[PDB]
């Protein structure tokens, strides 16, 4: 069967400053999760005691400590090339793992106002335009994404390692 | 130089082009002119 455990975060920027945060988290079909609130205070549930307290609070601080990450990476490239405010940005990705035994096939594309942005490939964890539309703001957000150990290696763990020990762990 | 979200930090020609090596956009940041 294909065991498979996708994430989703919406991000309705106002302005540089405040974002209200809006996602969830499924393994197969079955809603797991719901992320919800200001960048001051996201409410992070698991909906069914998946993991133990202790596990759950270490995941829930890696999810508050990417989301300032996150908010930081949009202020920055607001900083260097200008957003226009309002935005919204949909983060979709997940890890699916092969019945056959394949090395795990993951995804983590980004969209911004509903349209096709960027997206991650993990084969030399590289991000790339997923727009044709050429702009100072999709050069310099590829530039930045590409440029640093956490947003390449750190984050094709999170989908490869991390995400695939989750769900061979919790679906079984 | 740049590192993951170091340049959310002002600009230091200090840290930036003295202690590492700057490209020409992190100095004209330096110098806003
Ligand atoms: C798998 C465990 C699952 C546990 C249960 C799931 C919990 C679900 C509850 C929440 C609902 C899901 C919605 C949120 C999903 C968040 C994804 C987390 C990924 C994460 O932490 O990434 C870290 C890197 O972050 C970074 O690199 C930060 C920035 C990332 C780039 C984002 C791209 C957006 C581009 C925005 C640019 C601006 C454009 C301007 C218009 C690496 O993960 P790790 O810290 O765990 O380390 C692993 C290595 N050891
Ligand atoms: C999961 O998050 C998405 C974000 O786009 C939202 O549209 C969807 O309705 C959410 N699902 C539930 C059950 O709330
Ligand atoms: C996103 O959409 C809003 C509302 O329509 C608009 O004001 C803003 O300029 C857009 N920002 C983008 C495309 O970055
Ligand atoms: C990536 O981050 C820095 C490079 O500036 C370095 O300290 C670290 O060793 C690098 N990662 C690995 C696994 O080598
Ligand atoms: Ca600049
Ligand atoms: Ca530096
Ligand atoms: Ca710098
Ligand atoms: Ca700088
Ligand atoms: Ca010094
Ligand atoms: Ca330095
Ligand atoms: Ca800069």
């Amino acid at each position: 069967g294909l065991q498979r455990l996708h994430m989703l975060q919406i991000s309705y920027f106002r302005d540089p400053y405040h974002v209200w945060y809006q996602g969830n988290a499924s393994l197969g079909g079955h809603l797991t999760h719901v992320l919800e609130g200001p960048d001051t205070n996201t409410t992070i549930i698991q909906l069914q005691p998946l993991q133990e307290p202790e596990s759950w609070a270490r995941t829930q601080s890696g999810l508050q400590s990417y989301l300032l990450q996150f908010h930081g990476l949009v202020r920055l490239v607001h900083q260097e090339r200008t957003l226009a405010f309002p935005l919204t940005i949909r983060c979709f990705l997940g890890c699916e793992l092969p019945p056959e035994g394949s090395r795990a096939h993951v995804f983590f594309e980004v969209a911004v106002n509903g349209s096709s942005f960027v997206s991650f490939r993990p084969e030399r964890a590289l991000w790339q335009a997923d727009t044709q539309v050429t702009s100072g703001v999709v050069t310099f957000t590829l530039q930045q994404l590409n440029a640093y150990n956490r947003t390449r290696y750190e984050l094709r763990e999170f989908l490869e390692d991390t995400c695939v020990q989750y769900v061979q762990k919790h679906i079984s | 130089a740049n590192s993951f979200l170091e340049e959310l930090r002002h600009s230091s020609l200090e840290r930036e082009c003295i202690e590492e090596i700057c490209d020409f956009e992190e100095a004209k940041e330096i110098f806003q002119n």
